[PDB]
RNA sequence: ACCAAAGCUAGCUCAACAACAAAUACAAAAAUACACCAAAAUAAAAUAAAACAUUCACCUAACAUUAAAGUAUAGGAGAUAGAAAUUUUUAUCCUGACGCUAUAGAGAUAGUACCGUAAGGGAAAGAUGAAAGAAUAAAAGUAAAAAAAAGCAAA
RNA sequence: GACGAGCUACCCAUGAGCAGUUUAAAAGAACCAACUCAUCUAUGUGGCAAAAUAGUGAGAAGACUUGUAGGUAGAGGUGAAAA
RNA sequence: UCGCACACGCUUACAUCAGUAACUAAUAAUAUACUGAUAAUUAACAACCAAUAAACCAAAACAACACUAAAACGUUUAUUAAUUACAUUGUUAACCCAACACAGGAGUGCACCAAGGAAAGAUUAAAAGAAGUAAAAGGAACUCGGCAAACACAAACCCCGCCUG
């Protein structure tokens, strides 16, 4: 019906799929976080 | 003892011992009304119950019944000229209670003991600059 | 000590009311230009006697209160003046103060006790070692002036209260050489006696 | 409907200052007798009516405490006294509230 | 529990003098046990001076001699250094090890070369689970990575230089010297 | 008269030369129990050929420099692509600037605010003085100073 | 070449709801709430709202709704096909 | 008259004292939402919290016993399990997802008030709009259509799909 509330926040989710983790047992998530650090970034990894 | 590595315990180890403690206690005068027998200690985060009640009995001679602890969490809200948030330091509140039938009470700490030029212009001089006589 | 990368020293202590009012946390303005003078070739200290080249009032003698490195400058005690008032409430104005306004050490020159003349101090290392100011006009040892400590203790007039140790026992060498650690010192003079040791554990 | 050009500041001078849309002069301001301060002729002074409000508040309270509790209030006739004053016989009978202040001029005793 | 107050007395008066912080050379002079007790006259202090800032605070009112505080700081962090040297030359002198606890250079995923301080298990390295999925090595497309770095590294040390090169200029045009 | 306006610095371009200590891959920042580890397969197309199918430099490698030469050749023999044999080269030292000044020059005061679930995107700004331990009135828009038959607003 | 299934499509785990009334009955049966949908009309249209509100409607022990947590990824997925 | 808790999710927005010229509130008053200083939720609830062998065909449905669609969940015996006060961690809220101090989206347990809250800033009573109420005689003559609305709420005939979905 209406919009735009498609994200319904759960801390187990985000870490899940987001988190370093995640990011770290697969190759391009290590890029992720390798481009990630050439760019600088404050927060790496959710 | 904080920051500092703990040898790893298997079965029958020496007992631990640590001969500089690394702690450093704060005594707070509580918030809300408690009752006679209950102190009140900030300690630093890293420190269990046992230990404060072990560093109150051998370095302070404190006969200590009953420990407490809550882990009190300071704001993330207020913001800087450049808009980053200032973070508050999160910190641990014990509550300690004295077995002996002890009445504690805080002391007041500032007893309050220490160790009229009217210039105001001449309503009637009408604005005239009164230093200079005439 | 808090500072940012441009700063500017306007006679207030880093860490004060008056210069977080001067510069507040978002300024940053036009660079200053100092001139480098290098530790070593710095030929002026505060407490002594000095005369002004410049402005207003020159060719006067004085004595120095603070030098601040940072932009360079030293302080004549009631020479160089211009006027502040300190109390200011609604009815009142209180309390108008000759203040020091502050010199260049190209306006200074460093004066030479025995005939009070400005000259050109320059370092000179002595035959035993010691490192002296030699006039280059005068030809003289110029001292360096024994002044205070910031916190206004005089060490000839001190007593101690209940917590200060008395110089004798603090003085006293009690260190006995040998190579045990403070653990097996203090656990042997407390006679705490241990008998089973640590099973073998693995680093990684 | 969208404007279809900017107005210059001529016509917009002309529509918000015409005569209409400038605040009229009030011709009926005059002075209270007694305060001097300044009152519209049709309406009660405001200074004055502000310590006539402020001596009814401060008796509605004397007599909030002279009662016991909010739904209980008195059958008699009031009648509010000041420092010095002793009832009439015509007052008699009637509640009575007895205040510090000594009885301010403007108030009668009638 | 007094311990934690100063002397009853001291409590309303503004100013309140004390001594000079331990200097190292002090401390050479005193003996393993009497650094040991010196450790709980400089800790008991630390209480009670922190206890009054806390106070202070809360009473809205500034803190008398706040010099204190600075002081038993200094004369821990002095008491450490002494101790510190001591076990540190005593291990030189036995094992002839520099570093206290053990360590290792490692390539990690990312690809720097970083100090990896060991840690103490119960077992094995070869038998322990996550001491196995965690990987020092890097792999081929970090070597690209690894270069940027390099690369991004040399530009701000090079226009670093080239900062402190015209800095020389500007003071030397404005400054006739000499 | 308001709103505004002005500084010269922060730093950049391009080129030569050559704070520990603890905690961390549990849902990173959590001292501590039985495992597993670890892995590799041509670059494609956009576009040129006035369409589009074979074909289309550069995009990986080093090889440089002056030539041989845009030559031999290779190509829907079209578009375009393109060598070698064989030849040339004196040392370092000697750093700077007909490079930018805060809409420029770095995206940068920052990979920060903020926007994205996420890969990712990504800003804006500073200005007195020796000393604040001394307190020009020039853009548009308006105000001082509503408007009087008529008409590209002027001549 | 990465990143996306915290929305939605469909599954796999593990939980949770469904009062009354009628009927021998939990029978993809009636009536009608909670709960689910979205029929029809009027408002709203830089809205209260990047799809709502008011009335009015369908279903309401089932191919039912719903919570937490997994899974499938674009030359693909999923589809009681509406490309 | 969408009330009090917990789950998920938010992070100090909560508490006390003080200040509000101007910032937040779409205005004011004053302050749960602005600013400063100071404090604060305390474990018995909740999280964390053994293995391997062996017996055991026999649904939940107030469960007697059944139905078809064949149903989530463990006891007991044996072999070993550091044995030792007090581990560590979650505990505020007026709150979350929708750019907002959004007439919207939100799981569960008990409630219908004992708990929560105000539809009007002040007037005036024009038109035109929105919502509601009542209407003489007539009762579809309105209009694409009885759409909307009704003191009605019932019947019949077709086409297309069989049916609930
Ligand atoms: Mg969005
Ligand atoms: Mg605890
Ligand atoms: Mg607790
Ligand atoms: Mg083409
Ligand atoms: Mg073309
Ligand atoms: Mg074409
Ligand atoms: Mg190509
Ligand atoms: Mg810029
Ligand atoms: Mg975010
Ligand atoms: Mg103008
Ligand atoms: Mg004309
Ligand atoms: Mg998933
Ligand atoms: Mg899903
Ligand atoms: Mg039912
Ligand atoms: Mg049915
Ligand atoms: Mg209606
Ligand atoms: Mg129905
Ligand atoms: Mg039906
Ligand atoms: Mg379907
Ligand atoms: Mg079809
Ligand atoms: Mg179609
Ligand atoms: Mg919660
Ligand atoms: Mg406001
Ligand atoms: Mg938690
Ligand atoms: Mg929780
Ligand atoms: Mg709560
Ligand atoms: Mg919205
Ligand atoms: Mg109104
Ligand atoms: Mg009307
Ligand atoms: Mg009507
Ligand atoms: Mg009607
Ligand atoms: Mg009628
Ligand atoms: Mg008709
Ligand atoms: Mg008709
Ligand atoms: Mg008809
Ligand atoms: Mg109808
Ligand atoms: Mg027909
Ligand atoms: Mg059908
Ligand atoms: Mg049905
Ligand atoms: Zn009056």
């Amino acid at each position: 019906k209406a919009r735009g509330n498609e994200y319904q926040p759960s801390n187990i989710k985000r870490k899940h799929k987001h988190g370093w983790v995640r990011r770290l047992r697969t190759p391009t998530g290590v890029q992720v976080i390798l481009r990630r650090m050439h760019k600088g970034r404050k927060s790496l990894s959710h | 003892a904080r920051n500092v590595l703990y040898p790893l315990y298997q079965l029958g180890n020496p007992q631990l011992r640590v001969f500089r403690t690394n702690f450093f206690i704060q005594l707070v005068r509580p918030g809300t009304a408690q009752p006679e027998d209950t102190v009140q200690f900030r300690i630093p985060m890293e420190m269990t119950r046992v230990d404060l009640r072990n560093y109150l009995e051998r370095i302070y001679n404190v006969p200590v019944a009953a420990v407490r602890t809550r882990v009190q969490y300071g704001s993330n809200r207020r913001r800087d000229h450049r808009n980053i948030r200032i973070k508050k330091p999160d910190y641990k509140v014990a509550y300690v209670q004295l077995a002996l039938g002890q009445t504690f009470t805080f002391p007041d700490l500032f007893p309050e003991r220490k160790g009229r030029q009217k210039h105001s212009p001449d309503p009637r001089r009408g604005g005239v600059p009164g230093w200079f006589g005439l | 000590v808090t500072l940012p990368p441009n700063y500017r020293y306007g006679m207030s202590r880093p860490g004060s009311l008056s210069d977080k009012r001067k510069n507040p946390p978002g300024t940053r303005r036009r660079r200053v230009p100092v001139e480098p003078i290098s530790d070593e070739d710095w030929h002026l200290f505060c407490g002594d006697k000095v005369e002004i080249l410049e402005g207003k009032d020159a060719g006067k003698q004085g004595k120095v209160v603070q030098v601040i490195r940072q932009r360079n400058w030293v302080v004549v005690e009631g020479l160089n003046t211009h006027y502040r008032y300190v109390g200011k409430t609604v009815d009142y104005r209180g309390t108008m103060i000759p203040s020091e306004a502050p010199l260049l050490h190209n306006q200074v020159k460093l004066v030479d006790p025995t005939d009070r003349k400005p000259t050109d101090v320059e370092w000179r290392f002595t035959e035993a070692g010691e490192r002296v100011r030699v006039s280059t006009r005068s030809g003289r040892i110029i001292p360096k002036p024994e002044f205070p400590r910031a916190d206004g203790i005089v060490p000839e007039t001190w007593i101690d209260g209940p917590k200060d140790t008395s110089v004798e026992d603090a003085l006293e060498k009690t260190y006995v050489p040998r190579l045990k650690t403070l653990e097996e010192e203090v656990m042997e003079a407390m006679g705490i006696q241990e008998t089973r040791r640590h099973k073998k554990v693995y680093w990684y | 409907a969208a404007p279809k050009n900017r107005r210059s500041i001529e016509v917009n001078r002309c529509r918000r200052r015409n005569p209409q849309k400038l605040i009229k002069v009030k011709n009926n301001i005059d002075v209270c007798p007694e305060c001097g301060h300044l009152k519209q002729k049709h309406i009660l002074c405001g200074y004055c009516y502000e310590k006539v409000r402020k001596e009814t508040a401060e008796i509605r309270r004397q007599m909030g405490k002279q009662e016991g509790g909010p739904f209980r209030a008195p059958t008699t006739e009031t009648v509010v006294l000041y420092s010095g004053e002793t009832p009439s016989e015509q007052d008699q009978g009637k509640r009575i509230i007895e205040r510090e202040r000594k009885r301010p001029s403007w108030f009668t005793q009638n | 529990l007094e311990e934690f107050f100063d002397d009853p007395k001291n409590w309303g008066e503004e100013k309140v003098k004390s001594g000079a912080s331990w200097t190292c050379q002090q401390l050479r002079n005193k003996s393993n046990e009497d650094l040991h007790k010196l450790w709980y006259v400089l800790l008991k202090e630390r209480n009670m001076l922190l206890t009054l800032e806390q106070e202070a605070k809360r009473q809205r009112l500034p803190m008398p001699s706040p010099e204190r505080l600075e002081k038993v700081v200094d004369s821990m962090d002095a008491l450490d250094k002494v101790v510190q040297e001591r076990e540190d030359a005593l291990r030189l002198l036995q094992t002839g090890q520099e570093k206290a606890r053990p360590g290792a250079w490692r390539r990690d995923i990312f690809g720097r070369i970083i100090w990896h301080k060991f840690k103490q298990w119960p077992i094995p390295w070869y038998l322990n689970k996550k001491y196995n999925r965690k990987r020092f090595f890097a792999m081929p497309y970090v070597e690209r990575f690894v270069r940027m770095r390099i690369e991004k590294q040399a530009r701000i040390k090079a226009r670093k230089r080239s900062l402190e090169r015209k800095k020389e200029k500007f003071l030397q045009e404005k400054f006739p010297h000499l």
